[PDB]
């Protein structure tokens, strides 16, 4: 109907009334719908506030699969907006061992495509450093080797 | 001939009154196969001196004797030249009940021990899983598969231990062919090194391997970088004994071409055949330039010079002084010279952490300045002998 202002206000304080520290797994679900409404109003500052609480805290318990690829896909899209470079390597970090362990190649390689991609785009790093020498990155496409 | 059953029969008569791994309907069949004076399988003693001679389809009577086996030869002799034999059959079924049908705990940990290995004295085969699943799958994968193969092998190589330095040749004789489907060689020429230091023991000693790592041994080290350029050809002269001439003739002028460096020398060393490949293009101008920079390395030090210029650097490779700066980068990253060549000065600053072996030369005079120059050292110290 157009309305786009008044949709997350409606989900923002609403999700703490039912369960604050009771049930996780019913709260994904809003704060994902949330951060999705503002990518369309246009604020990424808005959605980078609103997960806050839930932190880590889904790394400490067992994998539940997709849960993680969701997160982490929302989180690029915010720094769409910001344009920087340095965060999205942040983010496609823990879905790089996901589709390493649990899933297979096929949807593994499409996605480091884009992680060495964004790694010449940052002045290298702490973290970057470790990033170089890779065994998996040596075989398949040859712009992955190029990029490697 | 009467050779395989008139050998067996001492050794075994000595042991047992029977033959007990041997059928009495097999024992006739020994030396009923062939014409020749070693057949295709043996046992024991006499089976060391035996191996494959054209196609040994015949391993499959020699797999029958389970049961009263391990009364004459240990029941783990049986995987020895069985996958030895069949290097050559080239057969996917003939290999997959050899490997994935051997399984695992059969009977040898149940009433015996395990010393894995199998493929010398007596040993289980489930080391040589393994080890045979990447020859195997060489020619029949591509690159892709080829890493997951190497994977259950290199955290298997870490995991358990051998005693004979054998099993790395397999694993570089996988990694040849595999690096050999690449473009780069620098890898391809690694594996040859510690390929070569395992050929003193047992399993092949024989100068047939010899031809075939001498053409491995003349392409790696002309596409590949890593001590010198030529200093290793003269260090295990293999290739001497084995044919001249065939590929194997280009390392007798690559010897005293880059000692010179003309490009004269450089039409007899690459022909049409190699000149197909254009990493060799690249690499031309990469061993012209170290070698004739090798040389004015030990030129520029002699007492106080650690600094060269644009002249006798340029002159020598024959190239622009616009990209010989920028080539030398090439191999400096490669742990040959940390120092920072300047631009309006022209000189080149040399920071030396090359270790260049290969002395005997300086020893006369290297030696002894760390003596006499010492000694000015004792001499003036003599005088603080007071307290």
């Amino acid at each position: 109907e157009g309305k786009i202002d008044e949709a997350a206000d409606i989900l923002c304080e609403l999700q703490v009334e039912t369960y604050g520290s009771m049930e996780m797994s019913e709260k994904i679900q809003f704060i994902l719908e949330q951060m999705e409404l503002s990518i369309l109003k246009g604020d990424y500052s808005q959605a980078t506030v609103l997960s806050r609480k839930i932190l880590k805290k889904t790394f400490k318990n067992p994998k539940y699969e997709s849960l993680k690829l969701e997160y982490y896909n929302l989180l690029v899209k915010i720094s769409l907006h910001k344009r920087e470079y340095l965060e999205v390597a942040q983010y496609l970090q823990e879905i790089y061992q996901t589709d390493a362990i649990k899933s297979d190649e096929a949807k593994w390689k499409p996605v480091l495509s884009h992680i060495v991609y964004f790694l010449v785009l940052s002045p290298y790093g702490n973290l970057q450093n470790d990033l170089i020498h890779k065994i998996q990155n040596d075989n398949n496409l040859k712009k992955l080797e190029s990029q490697e | 001939m009467f050779n395989n059953h008139e050998i067996d029969t001492i050794l075994s008569t000595l042991r047992m009154e029977a033959d007990p791994s041997l059928h009495p309907l097999f024992e006739q069949f020994e030396k009923f196969y062939e014409e020749k004076l070693w057949f295709q399988l043996s046992e024991s003693l006499t089976k060391f001196f035996d191996d494959a001679k054209s196609t040994p389809l015949r391993l499959r009577l020699y797999d029958n004797f389970v049961s009263k086996f391990y009364d004459k030869i240990n029941q783990l002799s049986v995987v020895k030249y069985l996958l030895a034999s069949l290097k050559d059959s080239k057969d996917f079924d003939e290999s997959l009940k050899y490997l994935d049908d051997l399984k695992a705990q059969f009977q040898e940990l149940d009433s015996k021990k395990q010393r894995n290995n199998g493929s010398k004295d007596h040993g289980d085969g489930i080391l040589l899983i393994d080890s045979e699943i990447a020859r195997t799958y060489l020619l029949k994968n591509d690159l892709v598969k080829a890493r997951d193969l190497l994977d259950d092998l290199e955290k298997t190589l870490d995991k358990k231990d051998s005693i004979p330095l054998r099993i790395t040749n397999s694993f570089y004789s996988t990694n040849s062919q595999y690096f050999k489907f690449k473009n780069d060689f620098n890898s391809f020429y690694y594996t040859s090194l510690l390929y070569l230091s395992t050929l003193e023991p047992s399993t092949s000693i024989t100068l047939a391997e010899r031809q075939q790592l001498a053409y491995d041994l003349s392409i790696s080290a002309l596409l590949g970088d890593k001590i010198y350029n030529f200093g290793e050809l003269l260090h295990h002269p293999i290739m001497e004994t084995i044919v001249n001439d065939s590929n194997y003739d280009w390392l007798f002028q690559l010897l005293n071409a880059l000692t010179v460096g003309d490009f004269d020398k450089f039409d007899s060393l690459i022909k049409v055949q190699i000149s197909k490949i254009p990493i060799l293009a690249q690499h031309e101008s990469f061993l012209r330039q170290k070698i004739c920079l090798m040389t004015l390395i030990e030129t520029v030090f002699v007492k106080n010079i650690r600094m060269l210029s644009f002249e006798d650097i340029s002159k020598a490779t024959h190239l622009p002084k616009d990209n010989v700066e920028h080539l030398v980068m090439r191999a400096i990253s490669l742990g040959l010279l940390k120092g920072s060549i300047d631009q309006v000065n022209e000189l080149v600053t040399i920071s030396w952490v090359q270790p260049r072996i290969i002395s005997g030369d300086q020893i006369t005079k290297m030696k002894d300045r760390l003596v006499e120059w010492n000694d000015q050292v004792e001499k003036l110290g003599k005088k603080m002998e007071a307290r």
